C-alpha cells in the first residue's frame, strides 16, 4: 500500500541522517546540535513505525490502539512482527519520550547505544513488513 | 438512511468534497461528518445540516472534520462507515487522526484520571 | 509548582538554543542538521507550553481537553491568557502537529517567520502563567 | 381558541425576552447565562411553534404529524405556510439540540440576529385565523 | 471512552453552573434570566445521563430502549443502578417539558435542593464502572 | 392503548378524598404522537412538589410524560379545557355536572372581562 | 337533574324576592336601595338561567359556550326552547350587563318594563326545562 | 377615560357600602340590604378587574387566564405590590361564590376591614 510505501522511505531517509549527522562517534557527546539531529531523526524513525502499526491494526481490524505501543503490541499478538522486536520498539519509543520531553535526564549512551547496535531494528521492521 | 440522499445533497453543496462518513448511532441524531479541501464557514454548515435534516425528516449533526477535535476525528476513524471518497483519503485520515490522538492521549491522561476518581 | 518551573526553564534553555544555532540565518536554510535542532527545539517549547497548560487545567478543572491546541483554549476561556496570546500558541500547536505528523511538507519560510517574530509568544505565555 | 392564542402569546413573551436579553451584543459574549437564557427561549419559541402547527393540523384534519419537522411541511403542503418560512421553522427544529457551545454559540447569534422574524412571520399569518 | 468521559464532565460542569447560579436562593425567583440558565443546566444534565445510559445499553447489549425512560430501566433491570436512582433519574425525564411559569419555579428549586445529588449518583456509579 | 385501569388506580391510592379524574390531552381526542394529559379534583388542593411526584410516578408506569392538572388551583382557561374535550375516567355524575356549570360559567365572565385583551393581541 | 332543580328553586326564590321588595313602587325610583336589590335579585335569574343552558348545552352535546348569549342560541339551534323567548332572555342578560357594570347608563324604565311584563320569561324557560 | 369613570364607581359604590351598612344592628337580619352590599361589593370587585384589564391591556402584560389573573399581572411587573395583589385577588374569590353560589361574617368582615384595599388600588393607579 501507497501509506506503508512512504513510511518506509521515510525511515530510510531518517536512518542514513542520523548515520550521516553521527560520523564517528568522537563530537556527538559533546554537541548538542548533533544531539538534536539525531533525536530528531530517530523520533521520526520511530512515529513512521507507529504510522505503519496504526494503518494495519485498523485496516485489517485487529483492534483500535489506545497508544503508541499498544500499537506494536497488537501487531505482536497476531504475529505479524516477533515479540522481541515488538519490545524493542516499544522501548525505542520510550527513549525517545525521554530524548525529546525531558532531554536533561536522557542518558546519551543509550542514545549512542541505539545509533550503533538499534538502528536494524527499525530495518527489520521494515523487510517484516515489506515482506507481508 | 437513504445514503445516496446524503451523498447527493452533500456533493451538491460542499466544494471539494474529499469523504463522508456516517457515524454515531446510526452506523436522536443522525451523525454526518465531511472531509473537503478547506474548512467550511460554520454557519453555512450548520445551516447544510439542516437542509439534510428536512431531506431525511430528522436531526442531522454534521461534522466538518477539516475542524474538528481530535477526540471526534478519533470517533469516526473508529467507528464511521465512509460512503464517499477514495481509499486512499480515508487511509491518510486515519494514520493522521490516529497518530494525533495517542498524541493527545500522552498529554491529557493527568486530567482523564483526576477527573474520573 | 515544581513541575512548572521546569517546563518554564525548559522554554528558556529551548528558546536559546534555537537562537545559537540558527544564528544570523545565512547557512540554516542549506544545512539539515541547523534545521533539525531549531526544528526539535521548537517542538520541545509547544510540548512544554501544553504540559504547563494541561498542568493549571488539572489543578483548577478546567475541562478535558479534546485536542492539544485546546489546552490552550481552556486558559483562555477562563481568563488566564489573553486570546490573542491563545491563538498564537495555537498556531503554535499546528505547526508541530506539521513537523512531527508530516516530516518533509514543513514550509521552513514558516519555520524561520516563527524564529524571527513569534519566539516570544512563548515567553508572553511564560510571561502570564508565573504571575498566577 | 384558547391553545393557539397563549402559544402566541408565549412566543411573543420569549421574543422579547430574547431581544432584551441580547441587546446589541453587548456582552452576551462571556457570560453564559445570558447564553443560557437566550438558547432556552428559543426552544421555547420553537416547541410553541410546532404545537400551534400540530393543533391546526389536528382541527384542520390534514394529517398525522410523523415528527416535529412533518408538522410543518403539512402546513406547507396546504399552502398555509409559504415553504420557505416551513423550511425556516423547521431549522429552527435542529435548535434544541445545540443545547446540548462556543463557536455553536456563533450559530446562536445567527438566529437572533436573522431568524427572530420568522416565528413572528409565523404568528401572523396564523392570526389570520 | 471518550463519549462517557465528556457526558460525565458536561454533568459536573452544569451541577456546578446551577449551583453558582442558584447561590442561596434569594434573587433568584425574581431574574428569569438565572431561572432559565438553572432550568436549561438541569436539561443538560437529564440528556448527559440519557447518553450515558443509551451508550452502556448498547455496549453491554443489554436491549434497546424505547424511551428515555426505559434507558434508565434496562440499567436497573441489570442491577447497574439502584431502582430508587432508576427511579430518581426517571422523574428528571418529566423536567425537559417544564421549560415549555411560577407554579414551576419551586418544582425547580425542589430540584435544585434535593435531587443534584442523584447525577452526582449516577456518574460517581459511572466512574466505578 | 392507554390503560386507563392504571391510571385510575394509580390516583386513587395516592390522591385523599378524590372525586373526578379526567383524561383530557390529545390522547382523549385520537392519541396523537405527547403529553397524556390528566386532570383530578380532590377534597383540598394538592401540595404542588407532591402533585409533580405523582406526575412523575404516572409517567414511570405509563412511559410517557404526564402532565397532572389539579383543577383545584388550575386557570379557568384550563378548567374550561378539561370539561370541554375532557374524557371522565372516575367520580360521580353530580361532582362531574357541579365542575362543569362553576367552569363554564366562570369562563364566561372571564371573556366578558378579557375580550378586548384577546382582540388586540390578535389582530 | 339535582343541578336544574336548584336553580330552579334559586329563580322561583329571587323572582318573589323581586316582587316582594318592588311592591307598591312609590318609593322605588328614588330610593336606589331597593333597586340594589331588585338588579342583584334579576341576575340571580339570569345567572340561574344562564347555568341551565351551559349545563343542557353540555349534557346534550350541542357544544360548550363561550358566552351566555351563545348558550341560548344554542338551544334554540336545537329547537328546545322557543326562539323569541332566546331574545327575551337574551335581553334579560343584557339588560343585566348594563345594570351591574355601567348603573349610571341605566335607564330605569325598562327595569320596571321587565319587573311588569316580562319577568314571566324567566318562569316560561321554567316549566320548558321540566 | 375609562380608568377614571371606573375609579368613580368604586368611590361611589364604596360610599354606598357604607351608608347602608350603618352601625350593622340589622345588617345580619333584613336582606334587602345584604343585597345592596353585595351587588355594590361585587360592582368594586368588577371595576378593579376592568382597571387592571385596561393597564394590562396598554401595557401588553400578558393575556389573564382567570379574573385573579387580572392583579397577577399587574404584580409580576411592579405595578401593585404583592400583598395589595393577594387582597384584591381574595376580593375576587367572594365574587365568584356571590355570583356563582355566602357566609355573611365574611361580607361583615370585608365591609368593616377590607374596603381600604379598595381604596389603594385606586390610589396606586392613579399615581401612575
Amino acid at each position: 500500500n501507497d501509506i506503508i510505501i512512504n513510511k518506509i522511505a521515510t525511515i530510510k531517509r531518517c536512518i542514513k541522517r542520523i548515520q550521516q549527522v553521527y560520523g564517528d562517534g568522537s563530537q556527538f557527546k559533546q554537541d548538542f546540535t548533533l544531539q538534536d539531529s539525531v533525536i530528531l531523526n530517530l523520533q521520526r524513525c520511530c512515529e513512521a513505525c507507529i504510522d505503519i502499526a496504526n494503518h494495519i491494526n485498523r485496516q485489517q481490524q485487529l483492534g483500535i490502539p489506545q497508544s503508541s505501543r499498544d500499537s506494536f503490541t497488537l501487531l505482536a499478538q497476531n504475529n505479524l512482527i516477533t515479540q522481541p522486536l515488538s519490545d524493542n520498539l516499544k522501548k525505542m519509543v520510550g527513549l525517545r519520550n525521554i530524548a525529546v520531553h525531558d532531554a536533561q535526564e536522557l542518558n546519551l549512551d543509550i542514545v549512542v547505544h541505539v545509533v550503533q547496535h538499534h538502528l536494524e531494528d527499525f530495518e527489520q521492521f521494515i523487510d517484516v513488513i515489506k515482506a507481508e | 438512511l437513504n445514503e445516496n440522499k446524503i451523498i447527493k445533497l452533500l456533493r451538491d453543496n460542499i466544494p471539494k468534497l474529499q469523504l463522508i462518513y456516517l457515524f454515531g448511532s446510526y452506523s436522536s441524531d443522525i451523525d454526518i461528518a465531511v472531509l473537503a479541501a478547506d474548512t467550511l464557514d460554520n454557519i453555512a454548515r450548520w445551516e447544510l445540516a439542516q437542509k439534510l435534516a428536512s431531506a431525511l425528516d430528522s436531526d442531522v449533526d454534521l461534522v466538518d472534520l477539516r475542524s474538528a477535535s481530535t477526540v471526534l476525528c478519533q470517533q469516526v476513524v473508529t467507528q464511521g462507515k465512509q460512503l464517499w471518497g477514495t481509499q486512499q483519503d480515508d487511509e491518510l485520515f486515519a494514520v493522521k487522526t490516529i497518530s494525533m490522538y495517542q498524541h493527545l492521549q500522552a498529554e491529557r491522561q493527568a486530567i482523564i484520571d483526576d477527573v474520573m476518581a
